[PDB]
RNA sequence: GUGAAGAGGGAAACAACCCAGACCGCCAGCUAAGGUCCCAAAGUCAUGGUUAAGUGGGAAACGAUGUGGGAAGGCCCAGAC
RNA sequence: CGAUGUCGGCUCAUCACAUCCUGGGGCUGAAGUAGGUCCCAAGGGUAUGGCUGUUCGCCAUUUAAAGUGGUACGCGAGCUG
RNA sequence: UGCUGAAAGCAUCUAAGCACGAAACUUGCCCCGAGAUGAGUUCUCCCUGACCCUUUAAGGGUCCUGAAGGAACGUUGAAGA
């Protein structure tokens, strides 16, 4: 609807490939490849990429406007790249960073390693913080949420893995 | 990994220095000769099939003795087949030692059970006896009751009965190798292996280590 | 006079491929079991064989709607007290496919001597290929 | 998590959502209030 | 009213429900209830809608931005939400 | 009613899940430990004695736990009486 | 429990798409198992004679031949009614 009637303009040093639905979004920073839902009628509108229902289907705003967002999001990824923030709040807490894994120190008797994906990159300025970019906004979300689940930020002083940009809304133990 | 096929020789003990006994039982490991290597294309699957020992040359059988005369090997007591692991091969004519087992630490023994012939439930299944006394009639180490009344007029199957106990295939697991003499083709496993004195035992290294 | 039966020595049988590729299961089915049953036939006899050989290939791509690829349950008694038993569709599919198509037709075949030996005349693939060249069969469409 | 019959709004941040067939009420505010229809 | 004292066809099977009252015979035809993808006779009929729950193919108070239709209303290009 | 042996115990068990333990979670008036409550889950496991004909129950001492029920209040052409 | 993400310019774990997730499920471990009549596979061994008939066919008979192997008998078994 609102969402899928706003065209998507692809900028400059972006290359856009259309094959059926299947779109291939080119830049600097990558390239992105995903194939739309058969209900989406994709079309490049010569500074734009338009999102139509086609005809014959039942979710066609729906899937138009997911296909809309989605290469919204294609585009800000291969041509800035998206940039997710963790902090850890705790006394020994901390993270390090080894070319595409994490060797956190998360108050367990054993080491915490997690693997980064493809096109993620790592980087720790500080010990309790972790900076990782990306491409793909669904694979930086993913990852971040898998390394918050070591350690989910306990409501009573607010210690563990957090967003940078979450709050923590803490708890008083009554007696 | 493959295994080999040896002989329940009997038991004894090892005296360490520390004053344990070790229960070993002895298995000779004679030289186990492949007769027949068996692939993906003619059979469909990696094996090796092995003799071992001798047997009498007026009781082998012309296909049996024309089997062997294929891969070109001095017979033996039986046939067993062995599957093969990736990235591991061997030929035909070739023998195998119990150095193979030289820097295995656990083996799987199977043998062959005693025969205990038609058993009862107590010894089968180590059902309870009934009371020796306080008035009991001629049901000492009967089975008791099998079912219930007319909901299913029937026994269940797989029922608890009595019937021939033993002389089966059963396999003994991680068994600790204790020593493993080449020259005088032995193995020395850790404890008590199936089968009587004599009979033959297939020894496989252990795959739950 | 009376009415012609048709004789299992005189009666002539053919054979006809189908590829099972994104079809509907139980409509496949029942044109299967329509002509493995002899009903295409104007000497249909009810107790006779009359049907025709019919190898059944892409087994595994066969198609059912809604949600029965994950919801469709193929339960069966092993015998034994507990022994109830249940894969669904797509375990079925991965495990072992033919079961799926053999099971709809079995079940739309007549009970009996005569059903079974109807039932022997289908022969599915799960691939794209089959051993039975030499009996020059022809392609059908269902 | 309560399972209810009668799920219902509790605050202004309770959001009825159906999420695979079930009626869920979700909020941001007070974790109390996350019911689920059953 | 039926059974009892009444068969037949249907409702899976099912004295008492639905259709219908067996003189006998026929390798003739029309129909009833009920049905027409296969088991299993006959429409994978036509046209226009609804449902996405295998609902259909078991059940209430109550709950819910499921979805289709209708009639009305109050904000709104003086810019609504 | 021209006979379907009706308490309890013993041995044999087996199913359900409305789960006692173990397992996974959500909320907590959840600091931790230990709990409360609800959800998923039936794979395995799930006391011995005193009294009493008893089931039950009380008591003693254990245990991870000493589950609730169906099975002709399971089981006498298997025992007991 | 989530990620991205619309319908519904927000929001949303779901509608499209993706990830994790339990002693349950399927495997993995052990045993039976081709009467799996859908009766499977592999290796090896054995037999390479003459003739008559009519109802002429997956026919019947004569003589010669008797293989591989098996069975039987006996001595018996840590196998066994
Ligand atoms: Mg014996
Ligand atoms: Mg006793
Ligand atoms: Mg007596
Ligand atoms: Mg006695
Ligand atoms: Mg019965
Ligand atoms: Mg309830
Ligand atoms: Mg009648
Ligand atoms: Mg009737
Ligand atoms: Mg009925
Ligand atoms: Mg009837
Ligand atoms: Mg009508
Ligand atoms: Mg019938
Ligand atoms: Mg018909
Ligand atoms: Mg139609
Ligand atoms: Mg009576
Ligand atoms: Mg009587
Ligand atoms: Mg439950
Ligand atoms: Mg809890
Ligand atoms: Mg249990
Ligand atoms: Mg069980
Ligand atoms: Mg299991
Ligand atoms: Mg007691
Ligand atoms: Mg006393
Ligand atoms: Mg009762
Ligand atoms: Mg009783
Ligand atoms: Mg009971
Ligand atoms: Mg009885
Ligand atoms: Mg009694
Ligand atoms: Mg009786
Ligand atoms: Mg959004
Ligand atoms: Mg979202
Ligand atoms: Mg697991
Ligand atoms: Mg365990
Ligand atoms: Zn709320």
């Amino acid at each position: 609807s609102r969402v899928a009637k706003a065209p998507v303009v692809v900028p400059a040093g972006v290359d856009v490939k259309i094959n059926g639905q299947v779109i291939t979004i080119k830049g600097k920073n990558g390239e992105l490849t995903r194939t739309l839902n058969d209900a989406v009628e994709v079309k490049h509108a010569d500074n734009t990429l338009t999102f139509g229902p086609r005809d014959g289907y039942a979710d066609g705003w729906a899937q138009a406007g997911t296909a809309r967002a989605l290469l919204n999001s294609m585009v800000i990824g291969v041509t800035e790249g998206f940039t997710k923030k963790l902090q850890l709040v705790g006394v020994g807490y901390r993270a390090a960073v080894k070319g595409n894994v994490i060797n956190l120190s998360l108050g367990f008797s054993h080491p915490v390693d997690h693997q980064l994906p493809a096109g993620i990159t790592a980087e720790c300025p500080t010990q309790t913080e972790i900076v990782l970019k990306g491409a793909d906004k669904q694979v930086i979300g993913q990852v971040a949420a898998d390394l918050r689940a070591y350690r989910r930020p306990e409501p009573y002083k607010g210690k563990g893995v957090r967003y940078a940009d979450e709050v923590v809304r803490t708890k008083e133990a009554k007696k | 990994m493959i295994g080999l096929v040896g002989k329940k020789v009997g038991m004894t003990r090892i005296f360490t220095e520390d004053g344990v006994s070790i229960p070993v039982t002895v298995i000779e490991v004679e030289a186990n000769r492949v007769t027949q290597v068996k692939d993906l294309a003619n059979d469909g699957y990696r094996a090796i099939q092995v003799t071992t020992g001798a047997k009498k040359a007026n009781r082998v059988t012309k296909p049996e003795a024309g089997h062997f005369a294929k891969a070109g090997v001095e017979a033996g007591r039986g046939l067993w087949e062995f599957r093969l692991a990736e990235g591991e091969e061997f030929t035909v004519g070739q023998s195998i030692s119990v150095e193979l087992f030289a820097d295995v630490k656990k083996v799987d023994v199977t043998g062959t059970s005693k025969g205990k012939g038609f058993a009862g439930t107590v010894k089968r299944w180590n059902f309870r006896t009934q009371d020796a006394t306080h008035g009991n009639s001629l049901s000492h180490r009967v089975p008791g009751s099998i079912g219930q009344n007319q909901t299913p007029g029937k026994v269940f199957k797989g029922k608890k009965m009595a019937g021939q106990m033993g002389n089966e295939r059963v396999t003994v697991q991680s068994l600790d190798v204790v020593r493993v003499d080449a020259e005088r083709n032995l193995l020395l496993v850790k404890g008590a292996v199936p089968g009587a004195t004599g009979s033959d035992l297939i020894v496989k290294p252990a795959v739950k280590a | 006079m009376k009415t012609f039966t048709a004789k299992p020595e005189t009666v002539k049988r053919d054979w006809y491929v189908v590829d099972a590729t994104g079809k509907t299961l139980g409509r496949l089915a029942t044109e299967l079991a329509r002509r493995l049953r002899g009903k295409h036939k104007a000497e249909y006899t009810p107790h006779v064989d009359t049907g025709d050989y019919i190898i059944v290939l892409n087994a595994d791509k066969v198609a059912v709607t809604g949600n029965k690829r994950t919801d469709k349950v193929y339960y069966h008694h092993t015998g034994h007290i507990g022994g109830i038993k249940q894969a669904t569709f797509e375990e079925m599919i991965a495990r072992r496919p033919e079961r799926v198509i053999e099971i709809a037709v079995k079940g739309m075949l007549p009970k009996g001597p005569l059903g079974r030996a109807m039932f022997r005349k289908l022969k599915v693939y799960a691939g794209n290929e089959h051993n039975h060249a030499a009996q020059q069969p022809q392609v059908l469409d269902i | 998590m309560k399972v209810r019959a009668s799920v219902k709004k509790l605050c202004r941040n309770c959001k009825i959502v159906k999420r695979d067939g079930v009626i869920r009420v979700i909020c941001s505010a007070e974790p109390k209030h996350k019911q689920r229809q059953g």
